[PDB]
């Protein structure tokens, strides 16, 4: 059971309860942006510099 | 079946609280307990050492400010109830452990 | 005939303080009078009171009212408070107006 | 007019996201306290 394990392992005592937000902040933030960065750019193909910038990028004069 | 000795249907715990006021009562009484193992458990040596710990109080006890019991030194220091005890009352399957005190409408808080 | 009856029975279900099963004078804003009022009347009155207003904040905190059987009917509302806060203003008119003389 | 346009949508979408989960996280937890209130239960016992 994970909640009895999350429960006895992470949120019961305060001290690791506080090491969990941290590290779970540290891993949330990596991978929301990362995902949402992917989102918006998906939704934006060819759009940003991001995409065309190869035209310029050495390939040009 | 005369011969057998029937087990009891076990009885659900739940934390929650039942309050019956009465401001016309000159002390109020409360009492706090957690859920205890049962006659069976050797935990409730434990459990008893611990209640030893906190112990018990009342008005009389002479040994006032400096007996042993931090709760008692506190009760005593800070005028914080009439009495308290701890007790840990066990039943075959299940129990009681908890505390009971008796203080004035305006120290109940302090106390708890 | 019976139209301010009409009229009054109306506004008291139109208010709507029945459905917390509060009586008129439960909904009274306790100015002085009211506070004098209060503290004449009988233990039992008080109590009851008390507890009609504590079960009406209840009610409001769960955004709920009794079911339409518990709620109060114009006619079966005792007005309780009513008589002691008349004689509260007639006591206080009568030290203001001798305070002037 | 403004060049913040991409990066001000970029965030606007985080801003939604965070917003839709903090906020449903919040509304339990608020809940979650006041169902002592919520379904507390009282009664009127005098000595009548
Ligand atoms: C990359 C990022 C990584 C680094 C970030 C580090 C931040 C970590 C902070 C330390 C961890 C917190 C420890 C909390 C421990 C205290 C506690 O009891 O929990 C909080 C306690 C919960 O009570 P219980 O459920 O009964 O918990 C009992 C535990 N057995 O109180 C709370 O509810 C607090 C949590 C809710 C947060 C609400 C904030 C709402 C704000 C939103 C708006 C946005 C923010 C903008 C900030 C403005 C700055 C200018
Ligand atoms: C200017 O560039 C901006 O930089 C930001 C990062 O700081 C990105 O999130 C924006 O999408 C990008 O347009
Ligand atoms: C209700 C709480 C809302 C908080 C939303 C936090 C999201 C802010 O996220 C922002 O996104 C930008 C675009 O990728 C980045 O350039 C910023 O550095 C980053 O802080």
């Amino acid at each position: 059971a994970l909640l009895r394990q999350a429960y006895s392992a992470l949120f019961r005592r305060t001290s690791t309860f506080a090491l969990t937000v941290v590290l779970g902040a540290v891993l949330f933030e990596r991978a929301f942006d990362q995902g949402a960065d992917a989102i918006f750019e998906h939704l934006n193909e060819g759009k940003l510099w991001k995409h065309i910038k190869h035209k310029y990028e050495a390939s040009e004069e | 079946k005369e011969d057998a000795v029937p087990i009891l249907p076990r009885c659900r715990f739940t934390g929650s609280e039942i309050r019956a006021r009465d401001d016309a009562l000159p002390v109020a009484h409360v009492a706090l307990a957690v859920e205890g193992p049962g006659w069976a458990d050797p935990d409730n040596v434990v459990l008893h050492v611990a209640n030893a710990i906190i112990g018990r109080y009342d008005r009389t006890f002479g040994g006032g400010k400096h007996l042993s019991s931090r709760l008692a030194a506190l009760a005593v220091e800070h005028k914080l109830c009439h009495s308290f005890q701890t007790f840990n009352t066990s039943y075959s399957d299940t129990g009681l452990f908890g505390f009971h005190f008796v203080a004035d409408p305006l120290s109940i808080d302090d106390m708890m | 005939g019976r139209l301010m009856d009409r009229i009054r029975k109306w506004y008291y279900n139109a208010a709507g303080f029945n459905k917390y099963g509060l009586m008129r004078d439960d909904t009274l804003y306790e100015d002085d009078d009211v506070k004098e009022a209060l503290k004449r009347l009988p233990e039992d009155l008080y109590n009851e009171r008390m507890f009609r207003i504590k079960r009406a904040l209840d009610l409001s905190l769960k955004h709920r009212i009794l079911p339409k059987e518990q709620w109060v009917k114009y006619e079966e509302d005792k007005p309780y408070l009513e008589p002691y806060l008349k004689e509260v203003i007639r006591e206080r008119l009568e030290r203001e107006a001798w305070n002037k003389k | 007019a403004e060049p913040e346009h991409d990066q001000r949508k970029r965030m606007g979408l985080k801003m939604l996201l965070i917003s839709a989960l903090l906020t449903s996280l919040l509304y339990y937890m608020k809940r979650h306290k006041w169902s002592v209130l919520k379904s507390r239960k009282m009664a009127y016992r005098p000595p009548k």
